[PDB]
């Protein structure tokens, strides 16, 4: 039970890159509810999206998160300067326990 | 017959006979001339209503109508006290309506003075709608009822109706009803008008409060033979799951098997009569429960029948759940909490879910080794097989009957503001002054109205040893006797009166 | 208009810091504590049910810390005991909305809706 | 009786008598040989169905069944236009069925050519399930019903039923029914079979559109005497909590008290006929509303009766909420949007909530100093006391009756695809060719069918002044007459015809 | 008459006559002296129960009462087998009750030894409530019924009732009934007592299992003429939106249009009888479905009739979903699973939803180009127009009838634990020993009770070709014949026996 996502994902502005976080132990889906949180440095992390496709009220539509393939991942389309900061992945399992990913940043060039 | 000979007498009295009641009331009225005898279209754009929820299309008519639909017209407070204390149920039977002593006046108003003279040859058109072919406005609990106090003289309201609309504009399906197309009996100063009506069979309105609550029906001293699931684990540790069953009995009464469950609930927001407890924001329209129809949001009022508050807390009331009446002299807008009378439903807390509380819980998902058993609060609950519920109580001020809309289907048609649902209510009575010449004479009429309704009763059979709760007037001295006039001759009723005092077993 | 704040404790000892509650009641809400070591990762710490009958922990802090939720004072108490130098990190007072949809049409989602600003607690 | 004489005559006409209608239809039919006279077990695996939701089990029988269950069998378009414009409701009173001129043909086959020769000896077995022992399949709105045009000759459909099943396999509870066991009548060419059936009492179908919305029944000219909560704060600042009540009146018509609330709703997804508006994803099965039973999801179609779309937007339809008919010559699978006809229910939007819209709001929490008043949307709502609703309308192409599944309880049995619900519908009529010797002569039959129904009507009593909405043909020139044959003699129905034109008050 | 002659005889037998059944049961009873001839207030405080859900306030009375409300009182297992096998339904018609052979004893206790002798001058009071003026406790399925095995002498239960309460305190509305205030027929050792009763009309309790599932009522050989929406996109890409309609046909049966829909559901939590599968934490009370009333949570038991498990999994049962009966000699507290008998609803999975599963889905928003279509599960679904459902089955051990509460409204009153709903059930029969002198003689009495019910039946009309599922004993050898005594003479019932075996069409 260890969340897996790639720490390195740098995209130049105007480019959409996909971030994929999965689980080593087992394949993911809606039952193992995924979520995406940006943590802007100097501030508390804010939920980018939740339960796959649904997008949080605050968040922009430039990046869309969906479960593609075995492991669900966010798919940012045409990334821009603002959206970039440390990200974390987390999927709910069992009762009251969540496992977070290692974290990933991304950078405009 | 003649001008100089009376066309009717004054009748106000109530005969209490056996299991039946006959209540007779007579009033004096004045009918002006509306819209200069014209049928005028109306909408929100004529009054200037901007919002979409308030959009309406309709017509205003010169005709007036008689509304006795409120209880206190027929029942004097002393008759009401005798009715609600001694009787479990009641319901109307027959309706007799007489209209007489017609007096038509003419007016010529010069620069500084208006001279009021009689007109002997003028007529007054009147008819009843017994085919229910006109729109029926008596079911909305409008003002314009016969006044409660016999010596009051009241003004006939104006008749209007609404129809289909899109925005403020009508549609090709809307209807226009010209009441002239109906036959009407014309009356001069000597003619009189009467008709009779038969209330269709309707159930006796319940007038009692349940002694036994629904969750307490089972006998206290005996165990049931049914088992419930007591424990899902032996104790703290790993892999401790187990199944242990126990007997449902007096020690734990919540888990026993029951044959009936409380009625439906649609959760109102809870407003507190102590303002320091309410949230500091404007939630009057935003937090209100409401049903949406064709894209127009209509507030839910009064809503399904539900208890107003939990036992012990009388300071809370559902935001739109309970009927509210104005005190005598209460202003039309923005009156504080002490200028209005609020009706609490707490009598029905036995069989009905509390309006401000959730109906219960339901299980959201399947438990397993990974997932705990989770639940969620049920905000709304439809009818389920085997629910029992009590309707909303009727008040001395409250309305009596309503007309069931004519539709393919309905469920428990008894109207939500209280009283008796009917597919053929007492008919409307439409009256106007015939125009006497587009330049017309200023004209109005006056006369007498006597309505008589025979009531049926259901006597109190209870074997209860200790005395019942009764409705009584407090002995402590006051500057004004309740339900009487003050020094200026203004009749007022101090409090709304419920119909439920006597008790029954559930 | 919901948001809250965490309790501040000195570095170097086991305490119970508080999560105050503004804008919402801790009674009907599922609440979780999230702790992040500076500069590396976010790790789940504890979960408590709205009824409070269901409580579960992270294995590292399980059998050690104890959570308590006081509804009257709108404060969420997490008592940490017998700390380790590996317990040095920042804690957040996360608010989790579970199955936000109404009962007639219910969808089950689990995510951290509201985030209290982090306060660092160092073991030294 | 004899071969040289006919066993009946040709009757097609509609007699309009007073308040009654006698609709007569006669067709020419052909009955082939099914399953080579065998009962063949069929399940999903034998057909190859993979899906778990589509798992079925049942038997295919040689017997055929007559289906007149659709309206256009008994009515011509002009008889339909004459019915729906002048009448507020119709129900079936009596049914007469006559079968005559039975002819049996034996086909002789040779390599060079095949010759068909009449066979005098062979007989046709026809029986009706009067006691309703057999499974009823007429109610499913299946294909094979009598043709709209009398000239067309139709082939009687094969009769089969599906019993209990677990996945591909059958279970012990499933019962296999044999048609042969029931007593039946055998007819030679001279012989004819006829029977008369009396319909059970049923409510008049409502065929009118309410001119008044449920929420606007109020009198527009008068204030109610009830109060509502206008303001929960005085203004912007701290500690502004206050209560203010105001009179519910025509200025704001949303907050008035009402005696009835609209009917139930179970929401459907909203699909736009303009494709660029709909989401670019495959949501045909994923977004649909389905009721799960025994672990097999079954799509909800059409569902509870609900207005199809908000007023002003007709380009939106519920995903599974509307009866959909195909145009003449429509392909079987994956036709474009224009090959099909989508009925819209907007006539019922007065008393019924929009199918694609939330029923309303309910508060989800208690307000306090620390908690704002929260609401949530009601996606589906069960029955509450005091609702009214309109059922789903019947169409010229739609089904007439449906059998009420025999159960301990039911609520408002009127079927969801429209029409008259009946515990004892018109019985099934089974027919087959008698086997003539597992090597049998190749054989099929033909003959005449005449069915007669007596429709009772309800006359239009309304006083409406302005002219009604009516159903009329367009006078603009066109290459064909609607509801007539094209150059090749193919009968075409250009659009669906609802029954609701005339208006009533609510 | 006299002491030396008998006041009655012993009738135990069942006559099967045509379509009716006559079952008679005579038992021997012993009535003690309750509460030392005192009426006593009882509340939780006297017992000491702290939890607020268990708060109760009531009175315990010296009176006893007769409870024959359970089936196995009136039916020997062979009679029950002979009934449920051949009959599609049954219901009681008449009731006859005889109480005789009064024998009054007096206990005179020395220091260590008690002496027993008759008392001829001592009387026994008995009366029955014909007006239902007293509370009705017989509907809660309490213990103390007539025993199943006729040679067992049983102890008459104690009578007590409950009323309105706040905590342990009462309210002014609480009712206290003193049963001495009812005229009662007094009996000495020679007298007898009897009365006749008439059951009001109740529908036949269905005693059959549907063969056809609801969704499968269609015909597997024939396509419908309705269309459904098959494809919203042509293929993977951008701007691919399209609308494609297919025919609903036997190839895909899940999307067809249907006339009816399964009954309502209120979800229950799912508990597995294989303990490792269940969740580790304590979810017995926290996760159970409970309806809340007046601020007191109450477990939902048994709840609306729903199938207990999906087909193929019988190991899972709803937590509070089904009746649970104890095996012979099963302890009162924390017994294991194998000591209790968990009934299962599998018969009704045709027309009813699964108690542990959602009722289905509803669309939660407007799918559009910007946002995808979404669905939310439905946990509890109220009645919708066109539902059909089966009530809960009755068992040899289960209750017979239950009293409908006296209320303004109810829907499908048939009780939730099973049996026949009635607004006038068989009256309560109250009996006590008349006190013979706060110093009284230690005293009791014994006698005979013969209750005779006349049952009506509905014959089995099915044409089914393959044989029915019938209730049969197992031929395999055991240490004890099922439904008989063991070596120590203790009558035990091996398992709960249902009433649904035979099959019908839907």
């Amino acid at each position: 039970t260890v969340v897996t996502q790639e720490p390195s994902f740098s995209v130049s502005p105007g480019g959409t890159v996909t971030l994929t976080c999965g689980l080593t132990s087992g394949s993911v889906s809606t039952s193992y509810y995924p979520s995406w949180y940006q943590q802007t440095p100097g501030q508390t992390p804010r939920t980018l999206i939740y339960s796959t496709n649904i997008r949080s009220s605050g968040v922009p539509d430039r990046f869309s998160g969906s479960i593609l393939g075995n492991k669900a991942a966010l798919t940012i389309t045409g990334a821009q300067a603002d959206d970039e900061c440390d990200y974390y992945c987390v999927l709910y399992m069992g009762s009251g326990i969540w496992v977070f990913g290692g974290g990933t940043k991304l950078t405009v060039l | 017959d003649g001008v100089g000979s009376s066309s009717g007498n004054w009748h106000c009295d109530s005969q209490w006979l056996g299991d039946r009641v006959i209540t007779t009331s007579t009033r004096t009225w004045a009918l002006p001339t509306y819209n200069n005898h014209l049928y005028k279209q109306i909408s929100n754009s004529t009054s200037g209503g901007s919002s979409n929820d308030n959009a309406y299309f309709g017509y205003s008519t010169p005709w007036g109508y008689f509304d006795f639909n409120r209880f206190h017209c027929h029942f004097s407070p002393r008759d009401w006290q005798r009715l609600i204390n001694n009787n479990w149920g009641f319901r109307p039977k027959r309706l007799n309506f007489k209209l007489f002593n017609i007096q038509v006046k003419e007016v010529t108003d010069n620069n500084g003075v208006k001279t009021i003279a009689n007109n002997l040859t003028s007529t007054v058109q009147v008819f009843t709608d017994s085919d229910y072919q006109l729109p029926y406005v008596l079911g909305s609990a409008h003002e314009g009822c016969l006044p409660p106090f016999p010596a009051d003289v009241f003004m006939i309201p104006q008749y209007g109706y609404l129809t289909l609309n899109d925005g403020s504009q009508a549609v090709g399906r809307s209807s226009f009803y010209c009441l002239e197309y109906f036959p009407s009996q014309m009356l001069r100063t000597g003619n009189n008008f009467q008709f009779s009506y038969e209330f269709e069979n309707v159930p006796f309105h319940s007038s009692y409060a349940h002694s036994q609550s629904l969750d307490r029906l089972m006998n206290p001293l005996i165990d049931q033979y049914l088992y419930y699931l007591s424990k899902t684990i032996n104790g703290s540790g790993q892999n401790q799951q187990t199944l242990k069953f126990s007997v449902a009995g007096p020690s734990n009464m919540a888990v026993q098997g029951r044959n009936y469950i409380p009625g439906p609930s649609y959760r109102q927001q809870r407003v507190s009569t102590t303002v320091t407890q309410n949230n500091n924001s404007e939630f009057a329209w935003p937090g209100a429960s409401s049903w949406a129809l064709n894209g127009r949001n209509s507030l839910m009022n009064p809503g399904p029948a539900m208890a107003s508050h939990k036992e012990g807390e009388d300071r809370f009331f559902p935001l739109s759940g309970s009927l509210i009446f104005g005190k005598q002299g209460t202003g039309r807008d923005n009156v504080d909490a002490d200028k209005v009378m609020i009706t609490n439903e707490e009598e029905i807390k036995t069989t009905n879910p509390v309006a401000t509380e959730s109906y219960g819980q339901v299980a959201t998902n399947h438990q397993s080794a990974q997932a705990q058993a989770q639940t969620g609060w049920v905000q709304n609950q439809g009818i389920l097989p085997g629910m029992v519920w009590q309707d909303r109580d009727v008040y001395l001020q409250g309305p009596i009957w309503a007309k069931i809309p004519h539709t393919d289907g309905n469920f428990h048609p008894s109207p939500l503001m209280g009283g008796f649902g009917m597919k053929h209510p007492p008919p409307q009575i439409l009256i106007k002054n015939t125009p006497v010449p587009n330049s017309f004479i200023t004209q109005y009429s006056t006369g007498q109205v006597s309505v008589e309704i025979e009531w049926e009763l259901q006597k109190e059979n209870s074997k209860r040893w200790n005395p019942e709760i009764q409705y009584t007037s407090n002995y402590y001295k006051s500057n004004n006797v309740e339900f009487a006039v003050n020094t200026e001759g203004v009749y007022s009723e101090p409090r709304p009166i419920g119909t439920r005092y006597l008790t029954r077993n559930l | 208009a919901v948001e809250s704040g965490g309790g501040l404790v000195k570095p170097g000892g086991p305490l119970r810091l508080s999560c105050a509650a503004s804008g919402f009641s801790l009674s009907d809400n599922y609440m979780t504590w999230i702790r992040q070591a500076p500069g590396k990762g976010l790790e789940w710490v504890s979960y408590i049910s709205s009824s409070g009958s269901f409580i579960n922990y992270a294995d590292s802090v399980k059998g050690r810390f104890t959570i308590s939720r006081d509804n009257a004072k709108n404060s969420l108490y997490l008592q940490m005991n017998s700390l380790r130098a590996e317990d040095t990190a920042v804690y957040y007072c996360a608010r989790v909305l579970s199955s936000g949809g109404l009962t007639t049409s219910w969808r089950a989602l689990w995510y951290f809706d509201v985030w209290g600003r982090g306060t660092l607690v160092t073991v030294s």
